[PDB]
């Protein structure tokens, strides 16, 4: 199981940043990909899931409105996109991977898989 | 198609030989069931069904009668009294891709079980637990379709399969016949004899009944057929048993 | 819910044990509670989860336990290697929460 | 285009049968279990200052259609669910030269019709235009065949494993207001091998020109359901049935399916039983809330 | 009664079965008494650049009788113009190797 | 699945040329091997086929006479021996895998590998 | 049979869409008729098989179509590495005929 995510980028406030990762290794479609942030010098912070086979997403109610979640299975790929960067959004983020939620022994609940943190500069 | 969405094709008014499809060498898989393949040529059929989907090579098993799984009970179920042939063979170097296809879905969730020949294709979220799902997937709520992501890579039972299931209705005139040759009609003899796939021994006599126009065959109280309908001259026939008694 | 680590820096000689605590604002099923390191420079990867299943490719001298709002990352002999930050995460209301890290 | 136009019972008798499969028979008494519309059953009658009702009824489990006209105002049939272009509907229209059967995704009009006028040097009415559908697409079959709509014609309506079947018959009639007393089967029409889902029909209507005058001034027929009910049929020398049973209608018929006659001699005949069916459905389960420790073999560490 | 087939094929030695090797190679009778004892041997009978000595029957005109032995290796008709002894199109060579 | 053919040969007239093709990769059974050859600035000719399970051969009717086909299983080798060269057969020789024509969905129709070309010279 | 292939020169700029025709002095079925490249110093290889079908490692940039006597071979986006020869080949009659080839 690999995640490869796309490199650093610099955005003026205002702006928005859309981050790839490209999953390979696994059924694609099987698998829940989770974004988390870390801004420097804290912690890792959920943003949401998508979920490739419908498309479905969740987010975190800090980001909800302002990052979309997409996806493309013909390349194995998910995408976040987060608008109206703000400064306080300098951050590294990671695509990770879960189970689905119908996953019978709770592999949903924790990530197992992640790609390498990919930092983006406001 | 994808299995949760398979594909029915109707085939009927012609002449059916099954003798090519089974002396292939191409299918891993030719089961029927209700029938012998080796008889299917002396067959008529008053329609024939030609099913056709992708499923991973494990799930081959799935497709017969009296089988339980997420195919057999959630995308494509056979009848326990299923008349037909179920055909497979490996499809990896059509139906997979480096990286994974993901064009071939099955449904993984659903209220109930399917009834026989019964197609499925919506996609409202599966509702596992107790609390309305209101149409967004999460927890106790899922998406009911899943892919196989086929991949040239993997082992045979994770191989793509693609499976058409042949059912053999048997109503209604036979419309569907075997490449068998017609021979020509013998009268006021004791004869073995076959009509579009009605078999028998005995005397063939022109018949003074009074058929009407969509009626291929007539009975008597004992409800055996005692008249038949030519197939190419339209001609009434009675048939009697050929002189019998005991000794 | 609020997942707290304890004691914010961790500081011992390689060859010793360490142990880390995670606490929770309430209570949490031990399938929810997971812990990673994330090395410097490098991306979080998964140690422990379902409270003490290790990770596939996880040493054995990596164990957790607890229960209720206490659980605990144990290393039973540390090595170069594991003098990284540890988190604690947890799952519920449909909803990933870290702890804010603690450094060995 | 689609024109916006919307602004009692008979019985049944002994009609409504027809022959159940194409076996032939004679001087026999067979019995069948079949959709039948039930003898003396109420069938609804319909008739479409301008008053125009001509509504979308129930297809149920078939349908028992008949007209007494001489004007050939009843050209055809849709049969379908949503009746619009989400789904596949069955279209059957009856012509001067021909019937067209067709299923598509008719997107359909809500007062479906065809258009007539009376040429004035010709002396005759004559086609003018169709106003069933705005427009069709996605058309899966299409058959082509004979046309046939003080003159009763009756049509049954199946949809059974895929196949809509259509039997008919057409008698002449001196009846005004009621169908006809006395026995007719009908007979098998077309087998089509349709393969849809229908839920919902309507009928075509011929509507006269002068009706599509702009001012508020200027078709009857009857619809019965079939239910899964025994017959008793009576085929005579010729093979034709000319008398039947329903053995469900009163306990006199149940006593003639019984002993196989339309005949009964006197006497007692055990002919049913009789069962009291019950009203609720009643459960009881040991008042316990916890939960089997299921998960705790499946979710182990170890095993 | 010994031969070599592949892994996949070993469910057809056995009574009620259909298949190329049920059919073509070796018919066990609905009323069999005895015991098919198998086991692989990958070990002996594979060889880097594929074992071609095990060969099985691919096309036949009809299906064999319970323990009927067919070693015939003549042109398999497949479609209604005769082979001739000559292989082409719908003109098979009837046996196969398992490589 | 590959192929591998001898090295390049120089001939004089009235020569005869044996060229090999060492299969791997697949079944070398369950295939037909068929010779095809190119002229220096022509186009693609097909010689001939032959079946290793049977060594069955047909050839067209151009080089029928002059060109023999033989394989050998044990080494999943095939060879194309073409006597009686001319100067007009000077030509690259290739070796090409198709299916039997048992095939059902007519995979004998068409040449799905080639090995390299192997020049002859007359 | 005669395949003939046209035009016998073809050319224009890496990006753009190139049709490639291939005609048949009597009818071919579509299962038989192939189309094949070759580059300079190289074997022949498989694009198109049964008129339209891609053979395997072939990209989607390149499609087939056709029936009875009138076949082509069409690529979407030309790279460089398509600039070589196209043969047009068919079967029947248990032979196989190619076409004089066509260079792009
Ligand atoms: C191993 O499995 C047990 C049993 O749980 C059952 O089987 C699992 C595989 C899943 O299918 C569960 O959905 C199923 O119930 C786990 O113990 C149980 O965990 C569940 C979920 O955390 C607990 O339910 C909660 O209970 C609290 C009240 O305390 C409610 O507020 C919550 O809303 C929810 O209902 C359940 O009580 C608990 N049962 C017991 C006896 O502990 C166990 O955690 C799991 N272990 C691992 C490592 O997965
Ligand atoms: C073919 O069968 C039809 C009956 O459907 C008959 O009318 C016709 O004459 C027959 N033709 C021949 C050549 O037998
Ligand atoms: C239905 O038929 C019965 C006779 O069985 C009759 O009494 C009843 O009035 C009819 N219902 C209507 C609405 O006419
Ligand atoms: C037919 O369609 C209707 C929707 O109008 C649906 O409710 C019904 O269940 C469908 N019946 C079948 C057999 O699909
Ligand atoms: C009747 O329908 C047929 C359809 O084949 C059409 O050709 C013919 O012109 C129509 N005739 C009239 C009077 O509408
Ligand atoms: C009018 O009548 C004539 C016969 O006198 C007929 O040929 C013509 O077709 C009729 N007109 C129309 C529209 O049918
Ligand atoms: C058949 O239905 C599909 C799905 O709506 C549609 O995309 C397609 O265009 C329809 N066919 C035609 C000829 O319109
Ligand atoms: C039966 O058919 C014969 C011969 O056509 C006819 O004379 C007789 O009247 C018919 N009987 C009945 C009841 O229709």
């Amino acid at each position: 199981v690999q995640l490869v995510q796309s490199g650093a980028e610099v955005k003026k406030p205002g702006a928005s940043v859309k981050v790839s990762c490209k999953a390979s290794g696994y059924t694609f479609t099987g698998y829940y990909m989770h974004w988390v942030r870390q801004a420097p010098g804290q912690g890792l912070e959920w943003m949401g899931w998508i979920n490739p086979i419908s498309s479905g997403t969740s987010y975190a109610q800090t980001f909800q409105g302002r990052v979309t979640m997409t996806s493309d299975t013909s390349i194995t790929t998910a995408y976040m996109e987060l608008s109206r960067l703000r400064s306080d959004d300098t951050a590294v983020y990671y695509c990770a991977r879960a189970a689905p939620f119908y996953d019978f022994w709770s592999g949903y609940s924790y990530f197992d898989y992640w790609g390498q943190g990919t930092l983006v500069t406001v | 198609a994808s299995v949760y969405a398979w594909n029915r094709k109707r085939i009927s008014n012609c002449v059916a030989d099954y003798s090519v499809l089974y002396n292939s060498a191409s299918f891993s898989t030719f089961k029927c069931y209700g029938v012998s393949p080796t008889k299917l040529n002396d067959l008529c059929f008053t329609n024939v069904y030609a099913d056709s989907f992708v499923i991973r090579g494990d799930e081959v098993r799935q497709i017969a009668p009296g089988q339980t799984g997420k195919i057999a009970d959630y995308n494509y179920k056979l009848p326990d009294d299923f008349t037909g042939c179920v055909i497979a063979w490996n499809s990896n170097n059509l139906d997979s891709k480096v990286g994974g296809n993901y064009n071939y879905l099955y449904r993984l969730f659903r209220k109930s079980n399917l009834k026989p020949f019964e197609r499925d294709i919506s996609t409202e979220i599966y509702q596992a637990g107790s609390t309305p799902c209101n149409g967004v997937e999460g927890f106790n709520c899922y998406f009911p379709l899943q892919s196989y992501g086929f991949q040239p890579t993997n082992g045979v039972g994770y191989q793509p399969y693609r499976v058409v299931v042949l059912s053999f209705e048997l109503l209604a005139p036979a419309t569907v016949c075997g490449p068998k040759k017609s021979t020509n009609l013998v009268k006021n003899k004791c004869v073995n004899f076959n009509f579009n796939g009605l078999t028998g021994t005995g005397v063939l006599t022109e018949s003074n009944k009074k058929f009407l126009p969509f009626q291929q065959f007539g009975r008597d109280i004992a409800d055996t057929t005692d008249a038949v309908r030519d197939p190419q001259t339209l001609e009434i026939l009675d048939i009697t048993p050929c002189s019998f008694g005991g000794v | 819910i609020v997942m707290m680590q304890s004691p914010g820096t961790l500081s011992l000689s390689p060859g010793e044990r360490a142990t880390l605590s995670c606490r929770a604002s309430q209570s949490v099923s031990s399938s929810y509670l997971a812990w990673y390191q994330q090395k410097p420079g490098q991306a979080p990867r998964l140690l422990i989860y379902g409270a003490s299943s290790r990770a596939t490719g996880i040493p054995d001298r990596f164990s957790g336990s607890g229960s209720g709002t206490d659980f605990t990352l144990t290393i039973s002999r540390l090595e170069p290697e594991d003098f990284a930050v540890y988190y604690c995460q947890q799952y519920g209301s449909s909803a990933w929460t870290f702890g804010q890290g603690t450094k060995v | 285009q689609c024109v916006n136009l919307t602004t009692a019972y008979t019985n049944s008798f002994t009609r409504g049968v027809y022959y159940p499969d194409k076996v032939f028979r004679s001087s026999v008494l067979h019995s069948t279990q079949d959709l039948f519309l039930p003898f003396f059953s109420n069938v609804t009658w319909f008739h479409a200052t301008k008053r125009f009702d001509n509504p979308v009824l129930p297809f149920n489990d078939g349908v028992y259609f008949a007209s007494t006209e001489k004007s050939n105002i009843i050209r055809g049939w849709i049969f379908g669910t949503t009746l619009d272009s989400k789904t596949q509907s069955l279209l059957i229209v009856n012509n001067a030269t021909n019937v067209v059967i067709k299923v598509c995704e008719f997107q359909f009009c809500n007062d479906p019709f065809l258009g007539v006028y009376y040429h004035k040097n010709n002396k005759s009415w004559m086609e003018s235009e169709f106003r069933v559908y705005s427009s069709a697409n996605n058309c899966t079959f299409e058959y082509v065949s004979q046309p046939f709509l003080k003159n009763l014609r009756e049509f049954v309506f199946k949809n059974i494993d895929g196949y809509f079947k259509i039997y008919s018959k057409h008698t002449p009639i001196n009846l005004v207001r009621d169908l006809p007393q006395g026995f007719s089967a009908l007979e098998p029409l077309v087998d089509l091998p349709i393969g849809i889902n229908i839920t919902r029909f309507q009928t075509l209507l011929a509507l006269h020109r002068s009706y599509l005058t702009p001012g508020d001034s200027s078709a009857a027929y009857y619809v019965g359901y079939l239910q899964p009910r025994t017959f008793l049929l009576k085929y005579n020398e010729n093979g034709t049935i000319t008398d039947a049973v329903d053995c469900a209608l009163d306990p006199l018929s149940e006593t003639k399916c019984t002993l196989k006659s339309f005949t009964v001699e006197k006497g007692i005949y055990q002919t049913s039983n009789f069962r009291v069916q019950p009203t609720e459905s009643i459960v009881r389960f040991p008042n316990i809330t916890n939960l089997c420790p299921f998960g705790e073999v499946f979710n182990a560490t170890r095993f």
